C-alpha cells in the first residue's frame, strides 16, 4: 500500500547544467544584435 | 486425480464492513494407481455469495502466489499447482477471499442515540468438491455482544471469537446455513464510483486527479438529527465516520483537496518518509444514506514512473490507489492521457479489465488530439492496487510543436499591424 | 454594501 | 490570494448561474428560459425580466477561449471578468 | 523489459525554468520594443519591409519560447 | 499608499467564507454556509422547496442548488409578505401557511454562538414589517415590543415573539449550549443577554441539520397529524373512586395486571 522511499533528482549537476541553457541563450541573442549589416 | 483434503481449518473476520474468510486446505493424493498427474485442482463457491466475490486468492507456505483461472463446469476456479504431487504426498494450500456487501444491517433504521447490529449468513462447511476429513470453523467478531448464532455443533464463545466444532466428516458439493447476528459500530464507508485521470506530460510532471463518491450505507438514520447531542453527549452516534485518512503516494507535491463548490479546508497533509499520508476530514459527519462527492490531486515528478529508451517509453502506475483503509469501490473508470504523438499504445495489466474504444482529449496548444486510454472495472476491494504499465512510443521533435503555436499567433499578432500601415482608406 | 437587509 | 477564486456577494450568484447556462444551452436557449426552480409556485421568466449583458459577455469571452483550445472553466472566467474590464475602463 | 530502460528526465532542470522565463522574456519585450518604436517614427516611403519582417519574426520566436516556459514555471505543463 | 491600503484592508472581504483570527497570527475559517448549502445539495431530493429570507434566495439555489419560494431579486412583494407572517408567527397558522406552499424545509441562519452581526433575529423587525405592510389585521408591529417599548430577548421580551417561529427557530435547544468560558448556560453572543424561553418544543417541525458553530440551521416540515386526538383528559366523575393502579413492571419482571383474571 505504502511506496517507499523517494528517488533522487537525477537531473543536473552545479556551475555547469544550470548556467548552461541561460548562455546558449544569451549567445544567440548577441549575433541577432550583428545583422544590422 | 482423485484426491481428498485432509485438515481445512477456516476463519471468517467480521470485524471490517466486509467478511474475510482464509482457509487452511491440506490436499491428499489418495495412493490408487500410478497416475502422478495432480496438476490442477479445483475451487468452488456457494451459489448464494457468486456475486458477491472481490478478490480469490492463494498462497502456499507463505511463498508465491499461484495463479487461478475462471472455469465453468457442465463458478469454479482451477488452481495450478508448481509441482505435481505424486499419489501419497501432501501439500498444504491456503486460500483467502473477500466478500463485498454481505453484511446487511437489520434494525435498518437507528435514531442517532442508538447502536448498529449486522447480521450475516455463511455457511458451516469449506463448499469443496472434495470430502473433507477434519474442518474447524472460527468466527471473528467486532464486539462482545451476539444476538443469535447457529448452533451446528453447539460452539463456544471467547472474548468476542466463537469457535464451531470438528465436523468430521461431509460429503462433497454440501451446503448449510449458518447466521450471525451481532453489534458492528465500524465505518460502513462504500465508493460508490470513482474516475481517475492520469495525465503524462513529457516536460516532468504527471497530474494525477480521482473523484470519489461515497456513501455510508449501513443503517440508515431516521428521526431528527440534532448537533447538541452529537457534540455535548459522548457516545451518540457511534456508527458516524467523522474523517478517514488516505495514503499518497510518496512525493505527493501539489496536493489539493476540493469539492464541487469549493475549497475544502479540513484536511491534515502529514509527509512520512515512505509515503504521505493526509487525514481528510469531510464537510458534514456521515450518518446512513449520507454521500458526499470530492475531488483529491496531486503531480508528481516522472523520473521515478516512466521509463525510455530511445523511442519506446513505458509508463508503470498504480490502477486503483489507496483511499481509506479497507475501501470496497463499486464502478471505477481509469484514463490515461498521453501526449499528442504517441503512435502506438500498448497496455499490460495483472487481471481482467474492461477497457472501451480510445477518445481524443483536446487541451491547452494542441492541434491534434492526444490519445486517451479509458478502462472500466466493477467491484474493487483494498487487495485490488496493482500496477499496470503502457508502452508508447514518441517522437522527440513533435515536442517543438507547442513552443510553435504561440511563436505563430505572436508573428500573425505583428503581422496584423505590417498590414495595418500599409491602408490609406482616404477619399480625398 | 451589499444586497442584504439592513442589520 | 487568500481564500479562494470563489464568488463573494448574494447578488453575483445568479449572475453565475445564468451564466452557466447560457454556456450548456446556448443563446436561444437563454432567451427562451423559464425557471421553474425559482419563486416556486410562480416560476420566473429568466430571459424577459432581466438584463443580458454580463452574461452574453462573459458567454462570449468562454466560447472564444475555448474555440482555441485554452481550456478554462466558466467560473474562473465569472470570477476574473472584472479585473480585465476594469483596464478598458481605464483607457475610456 | 522495464529493467534495461533508464528513467526519464525532463529535457530542460524545472529547477531553471524560472531564469529562463525572464531572460528569454527580456529579451523579446526589447526587440518588441524596437519594432513598435520603428513603426511610429517612419514615414511610408522610408519604411523597408524586410527590416519589419525580420524584426517580427525575432521578437515572436523569443517572445513565443518565453511565454511557453512561463506557462510551464505556473504549472500547467503544456 | 491609501489606495493600496484601502482596498487591502477594507473591500477585500468575502462573505461566503467568515475568518476569525487567532491571538498568534493564525487564521481560522469559518466555513459554514458552504457546509450547509452542500448537505442540502447531496442530502435531500431533487425536487425539494426550501423556504428562505429574501437575501439568501440567490445563494441557495446557486450553491445548493434547490427550489427557493422568495427570491433576491424582489418583484412580487406579496409573496416576501407571506414569507414574513410565515416567519412571525406562532407554529399553527405557520404551518397552514407553509402547508399551502408545499414548503419541505426551512433555512435560517443563526449568528449567537459565535460573533456574527448579521442573522435573522437582528433582521426579524424587517421581516414583521413587511408582513405588516399586507396584512394588517393579523400582524402588529407594536406587539414584539415590551411593554416598556424595546425589543429584548430575556425573560422581560414580550410573550407573543418567545412564541414566534423565527425565535422558536433559531434557538432550539440552545438553552443548554454553554461555552467552556465560565458564562450563564443559556447566552447569547451579539445580544448580550441571556435567553429567557430556555425549553422550546416543536409540534410541526423537526430538526434536519444544524452546522458545526450553530451558523446555519435546517428544519424538515413533517407530515400532517396521523390523527386526531382528544384535548382533554376522559371523563372523570367523583360518584367512584378512580383508585389508580400503580406500574408494577421491571426490565425483569414483564407481567400485566387484570382484574377479571381466574386466579389458581
Ligand atoms: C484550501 O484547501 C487546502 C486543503 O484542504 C487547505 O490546506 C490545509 O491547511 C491546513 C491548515 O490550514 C494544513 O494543515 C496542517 O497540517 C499539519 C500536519 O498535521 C498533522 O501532523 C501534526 C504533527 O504530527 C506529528 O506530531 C504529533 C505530536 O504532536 C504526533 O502525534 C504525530 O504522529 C506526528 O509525529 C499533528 O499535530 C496533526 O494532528 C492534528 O489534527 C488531529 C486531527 O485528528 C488532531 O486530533 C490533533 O490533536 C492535531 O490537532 C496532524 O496529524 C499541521 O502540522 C499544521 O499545523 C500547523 O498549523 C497549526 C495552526 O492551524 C499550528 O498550530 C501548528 O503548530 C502548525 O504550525 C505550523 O506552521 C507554522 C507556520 O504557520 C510553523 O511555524 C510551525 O512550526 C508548524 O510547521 C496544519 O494543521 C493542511 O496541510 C492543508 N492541506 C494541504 C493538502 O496542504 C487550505 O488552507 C485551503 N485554503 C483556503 C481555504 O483558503
Ligand atoms: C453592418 C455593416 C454596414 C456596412 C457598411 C456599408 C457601407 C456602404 C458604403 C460605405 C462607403 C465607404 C466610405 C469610406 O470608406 O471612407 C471612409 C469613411 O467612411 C465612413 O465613415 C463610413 C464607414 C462605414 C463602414 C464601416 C464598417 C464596414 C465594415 C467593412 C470593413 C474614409 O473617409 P475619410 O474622410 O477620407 O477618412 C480618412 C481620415 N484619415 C485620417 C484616416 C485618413
Ligand atoms: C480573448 C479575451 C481574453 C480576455 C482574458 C480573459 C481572462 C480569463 C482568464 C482566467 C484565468 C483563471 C486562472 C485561475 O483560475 O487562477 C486561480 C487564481 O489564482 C491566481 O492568483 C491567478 C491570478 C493571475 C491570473 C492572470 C491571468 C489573466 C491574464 C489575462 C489578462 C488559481 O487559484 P486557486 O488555486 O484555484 O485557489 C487556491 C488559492 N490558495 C492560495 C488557497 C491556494
Ligand atoms: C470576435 C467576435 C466573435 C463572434 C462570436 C459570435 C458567435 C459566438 C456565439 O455563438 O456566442 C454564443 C454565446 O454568447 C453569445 O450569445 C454571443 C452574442 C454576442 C455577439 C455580438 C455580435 C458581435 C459583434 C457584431 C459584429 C455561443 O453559444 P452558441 O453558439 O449558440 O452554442 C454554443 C453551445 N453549444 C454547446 C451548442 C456548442
Ligand atoms: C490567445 C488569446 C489570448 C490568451 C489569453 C490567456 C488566457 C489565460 C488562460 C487561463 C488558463 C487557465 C489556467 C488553469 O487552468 O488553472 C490552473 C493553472 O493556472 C494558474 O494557476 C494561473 C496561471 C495563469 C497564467 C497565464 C499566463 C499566460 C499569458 C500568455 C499571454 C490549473 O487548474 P488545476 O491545477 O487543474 O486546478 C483547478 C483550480 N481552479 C480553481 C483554477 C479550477
Ligand atoms: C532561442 C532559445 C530557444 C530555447 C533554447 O534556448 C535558445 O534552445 C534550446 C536548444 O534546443 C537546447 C537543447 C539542444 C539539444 C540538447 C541535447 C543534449 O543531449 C542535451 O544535453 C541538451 C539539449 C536538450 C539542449 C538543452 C537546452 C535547449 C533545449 C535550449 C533552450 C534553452
Ligand atoms: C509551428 C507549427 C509547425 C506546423 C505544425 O504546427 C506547429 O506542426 C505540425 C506537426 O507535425 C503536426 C502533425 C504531426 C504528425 C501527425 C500525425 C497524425 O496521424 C495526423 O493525424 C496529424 C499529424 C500529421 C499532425 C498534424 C498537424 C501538424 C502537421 C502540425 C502543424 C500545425
Ligand atoms: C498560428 C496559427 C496558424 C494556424 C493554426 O493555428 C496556429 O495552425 C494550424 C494547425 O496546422 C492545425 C491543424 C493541424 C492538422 C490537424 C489534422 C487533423 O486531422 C484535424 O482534425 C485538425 C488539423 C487540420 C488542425 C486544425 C487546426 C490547425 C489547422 C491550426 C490553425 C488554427
Ligand atoms: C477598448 C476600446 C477603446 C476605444 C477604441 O476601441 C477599443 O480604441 C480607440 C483608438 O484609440 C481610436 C482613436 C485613435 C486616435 C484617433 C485620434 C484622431 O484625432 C481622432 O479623430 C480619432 C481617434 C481618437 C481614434 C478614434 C477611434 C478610437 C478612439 C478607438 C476606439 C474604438
Ligand atoms: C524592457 C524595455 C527596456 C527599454 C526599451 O524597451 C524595452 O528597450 C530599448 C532598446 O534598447 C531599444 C533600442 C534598440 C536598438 C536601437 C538602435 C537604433 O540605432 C536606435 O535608433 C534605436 C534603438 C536604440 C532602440 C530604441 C528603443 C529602445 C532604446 C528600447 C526601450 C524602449
Ligand atoms: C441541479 O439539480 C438538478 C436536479 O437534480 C440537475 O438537473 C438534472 O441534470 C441532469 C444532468 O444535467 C439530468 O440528467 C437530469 O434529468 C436533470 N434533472 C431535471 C429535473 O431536470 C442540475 O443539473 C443540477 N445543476 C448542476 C449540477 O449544476
Ligand atoms: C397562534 O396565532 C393565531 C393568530 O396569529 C391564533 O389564532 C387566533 O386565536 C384567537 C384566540 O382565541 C382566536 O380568537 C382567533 O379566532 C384565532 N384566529 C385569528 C385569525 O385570530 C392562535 O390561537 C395562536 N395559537 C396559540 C397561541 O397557541
Ligand atoms: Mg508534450
Amino acid at each position: 500500500v505504502q511506496s517507499g522511499p523517494r528517488t533522487p533528482n537525477p537531473y543536473a549537476s552545479d556551475n555547469s547544467s544550470l548556467m548552461f541553457p541561460i548562455l546558449v541563450a544569451f549567445g544567440v541573442f548577441i549575433p541577432t544584435l550583428f545583422c544590422l549589416c | 486425480p482423485p484426491l481428498i483434503n485432509e485438515d481445512v481449518k477456516r476463519t471468517v473476520d467480521l470485524s471490517s464492513h466486509l467478511a474475510k474468510v482464509t482457509a487452511e486446505v491440506v490436499l491428499a493424493h489418495l495412493g490408487g494407481g500410478s497416475t502422478s498427474r495432480a496438476t490442477s485442482f479445483l475451487l468452488a463457491l456457494e451459489p448464494e455469495l457468486e456475486a458477491r466475490l472481490a478478490h480469490l486468492g492463494v498462497q502456499v507456505k507463505g511463498e508465491d502466489e499461484e495463479e487461478n483461472n475462471l472455469e465453468v463446469r457442465e463458478r469454479f476456479f482451477t488452481v495450478k499447482l508448481p509441482v505435481a504431487l505424486d499419489p501419497g504426498a501432501k501439500i498444504s494450500v491456503i486460500v483467502e477471499t473477500v466478500y463485498t456487501h454481505v453484511l446487511h444491517p437489520y434494525p435498518t433504521q437507528i435514531t442517532q442515540s442508538e447502536k448498529q447490529f449486522v447480521v450475516f449468513e455463511g455457511n458451516h462447511y469449506f463448499y469443496s468438491p472434495y470430502p473433507t476429513k477434519t474442518q474447524t470453523m472460527r468466527v471473528k467478531l467486532a464486539s462482545r455482544n451476539v444476538e443469535s448464532y447457529t448452533k451446528l455443533g453447539n460452539p463456544t464463545r471467547s472474548e468476542d471469537l466463537l469457535d464451531y466444532g470438528p465436523f468430521r466428516d461431509v460429503p462433497a458439493y454440501s451446503q448449510d446455513t449458518f447466521k450471525v447476528h451481532y453489534e458492528n459500530n465500524s465505518p460502513f464507508l462504500t465508493i460508490t464510483s470513482m474516475t481517475r485521470v492520469i495525465e503524462v506530460s513529457h516536460w516532468g510532471n504527471i497530474a494525477v486527479e480521482e473523484n470519489v463518491d461515497l456513501k455510508h450505507t449501513g443503517a440508515v438514520l431516521k428521526g431528527p438529527f440534532s448537533r447538541y447531542d452529537y457534540q455535548r453527549q459522548p457516545d451518540s452516534g457511534i456508527s458516524s465516520i467523522r474523517s478517514f485518512k488516505t495514503i499518497l503516494p510518496a512525493a505527493a507535491q501539489d496536493v489539493y483537496y476540493r469539492d464541487e463548490i469549493g475549497n475544502v479546508s479540513t484536511s491534515h497533509l502529514l509527509i512520512l518518509d515512505d509515503s504521505v499520508e493526509m487525514e481528510i476530514r469531510p464537510r458534514f459527519p456521515l450518518f446512513g444514506g449520507w454521500k458526499t462527492h470530492y475531488i483529491v490531486g496531486y503531480n508528481l515528478p516522472s523520473y521515478e514512473y516512466l521509463y525510455n529508451l530511445g523511442d519506446q517509453y513505458a509508463l508503470k502506475m498504480r490502477f486503483v490507489d489507496h483511499v481509506f483503509d479497507e475501501q470496497v469501490i463499486d464502478s471505477l473508470t481509469v484514463k490515461i492521457i498521453l501526449p499528442e504523438g504517441a503512435k502506438n499504445i500498448e497496455i499490460d495489466s495483472p487481471y481482467e479489465i474492461s477497457r472501451a474504444p480510445d477518445e481524443l482529449h483536446y487541451t491547452y496548444l494542441d492541434t491534434f488530439g492526444r490519445p486517451v486510454i479509458v478502462a472500466y472495472k466493477k467491484n474493487l476491494v483494498e487487495q485490488h492496487i496493482q500496477d499496470i504499465v503502457v508502452h508508447y512510443t514518441f517522437n522527440k521533435v513533435l515536442m517543438l510543436q507547442e513552443p510553435l503555436l504561440v511563436v505563430a499567433a505572436f508573428y500573425i499578432l505583428f503581422f496584423t499591424v505590417i498590414i495595418y500601415v500599409r491602408l490609406d482608406f482616404s477619399i480625398t | 454594501a451589499a444586497n442584504a437587509t439592513a442589520a | 490570494i487568500r481564500f479562494e477564486s470563489i464568488i463573494h456577494e448574494f447578488d453575483p450568484w445568479f449572475n453565475y448561474r445564468s451564466t452557466h447556462h447560457l454556456a450548456s444551452h446556448g443563446f436561444y436557449e437563454f432567451l427562451n428560459w423559464f425557471d421553474e426552480r425559482a419563486w416556486y409556485p410562480l416560476g420566473r421568466i429568466v430571459g424577459g425580466t432581466v438584463y443580458p449583458g454580463l452574461m452574453i459577455t462573459a458567454g462570449l469571452i468562454h466560447w472564444i477561449l475555448n474555440t482555441l483550445n485554452i481550456t478554462v472553466h466558466i467560473r474562473d472566467v465569472c470570477v476574473f471578468l472584472a479585473p480585465t474590464f476594469s483596464g478598458l475602463t481605464s483607457i475610456s | 523489459e522495464l529493467e534495461a530502460m533508464s528513467r526519464y528526465t525532463s529535457p530542460v532542470n524545472p529547477a531553471v525554468f524560472p531564469h529562463l522565463t525572464v531572460v528569454l522574456l527580456a529579451i523579446g519585450m526589447f526587440f518588441t520594443a524596437w519594432f513598435f518604436v520603428y513603426e511610429v517614427t517612419s514615414t511610408k516611403y522610408t519604411r523597408d519591409i524586410y527590416k519589419e519582417l525580420l524584426i517580427s519574426l525575432v521578437a515572436s520566436l523569443f517572445m513565443g519560447f518565453g511565454v511557453l516556459f512561463l506557462l510551464l514555471w505556473v504549472g500547467i505543463y503544456v | 499608499v491609501h489606495c493600496t491600503w484601502v482596498t487591502s484592508n477594507a473591500y477585500s472581504s468575502p462573505s461566503v467564507v467568515l475568518a476569525s483570527y487567532n491571538h498568534d497570527g493564525t487564521r481560522n475559517i469559518l466555513d459554514d454556509f458552504r457546509e450547509a448549502y452542500f448537505w442540502l445539495r447531496q442530502n435531500t431530493d431533487e425536487h425539494a422547496r426550501v423556504m428562505s429570507w429574501w437575501d439568501y434566495g440567490y445563494q441557495i439555489a446557486g450553491m445548493a442548488n434547490r427550489t427557493t419560494l422568495v427570491d433576491n431579486n424582489t418583484w412580487n412583494n406579496s409573496h416576501i409578505a407571506l414569507v414574513g407572517k410565515a416567519m412571525s408567527s406562532n407554529e399553527t397558522a405557520a404551518y397552514k401557511i407553509m402547508r399551502t406552499l408545499d414548503v419541505d424545509y426551512v433555512l435560517v441562519i443563526f449568528g449567537g454562538v459565535i460573533g456574527y452581526s448579521g442573522d435573522d433575529i437582528n433582521k426579524f423587525l424587517w421581516m414583521v414589517r413587511i408582513a405588516e405592510g399586507e396584512h394588517p389585521k393579523d400582524i402588529r408591529e407594536s406587539d414584539y415590543f415590551t411593554p416598556q417599548g424595546e425589543f429584548r430577548v430575556d425573560k422581560a421580551g414580550s410573550p407573543t415573539l418567545l412564541n414566534c417561529l423565527m425565535y422558536k427557530m433559531s434557538y432550539y435547544r440552545f438553552g443548554e449550549m454553554q461555552l467552556d468560558f465560565r458564562t450563564p448556560p443559556g447566552f447569547d453572543r451579539t445580544r448580550n443577554a441571556e435567553i429567557g424561553n430556555k425549553d422550546i418544543k416543536f409540534k410541526h417541525l423537526e430538526e434536519a441539520f444544524t452546522s458545526e458553530h450553530w451558523l446555519v440551521r435546517i428544519y424538515k416540515v413533517k407530515a400532517p397529524d396521523n390523527r386526531e386526538t382528544l384535548d382533554h383528559k376522559p371523563r372523570v366523575t367523583n360518584i367512584f373512586p378512580k383508585q389508580k393502579y400503580l406500574s408494577k413492571k421491571t426490565t425483569k419482571r414483564k407481567r400485566g395486571y387484570i382484574k377479571n383474571k381466574l386466579v389458581f
